[PDB]
């Protein structure tokens, strides 16, 4: 749940 | 001298190890908000002191123990955090107060 690109 | 982080909302304390710790979106603080970078800031515990350096374009904020305003920190510069001070990774959320350990 801490992955993915930053806004 | 060591340090813990106390979320302003009253949640569990966060223990900090000696040396450098990258903070932001991750398991250490439990932050899942995509507005927070996974590499948002550096915390350094050394010689009985704690300092923070923002390392992202999305800013960090600092509130001295005597003041009452989260002020934005300059990018890529170190700022010392005294016991009782607060910092945040958003303007109005993910705020943490600094606590000292013997």
């Amino acid at each position: 749940p801490y992955a993915g690109s930053t806004d | 001298g060591g340090f813990e982080l106390q979320p302003r909302d009253g949640g569990p304390r966060v223990a900090l190890a000696p040396g450098e710790t990258v903070i932001g979106r991750g398991p250490l603080l439990g932050i899942t908000d995509k507005r927070v970078s996974r590499r948002h800031a550096i915390l350094e515990v050394a010689g009985g002191q704690l300092r923070i350096k923002p390392i992202h374009t999305n800013p960090c904020f600092y509130q001295s123990s005597e003041k009452s305003q989260l002020l934005p920190l300059k990018p890529n510069l170190w700022c010392y955090l005294n016991p009782g001070d607060s910092f945040s990774l958003l303007v109005d959320k993910y705020i943490f107060r600094i606590l000292s350990i013997p």
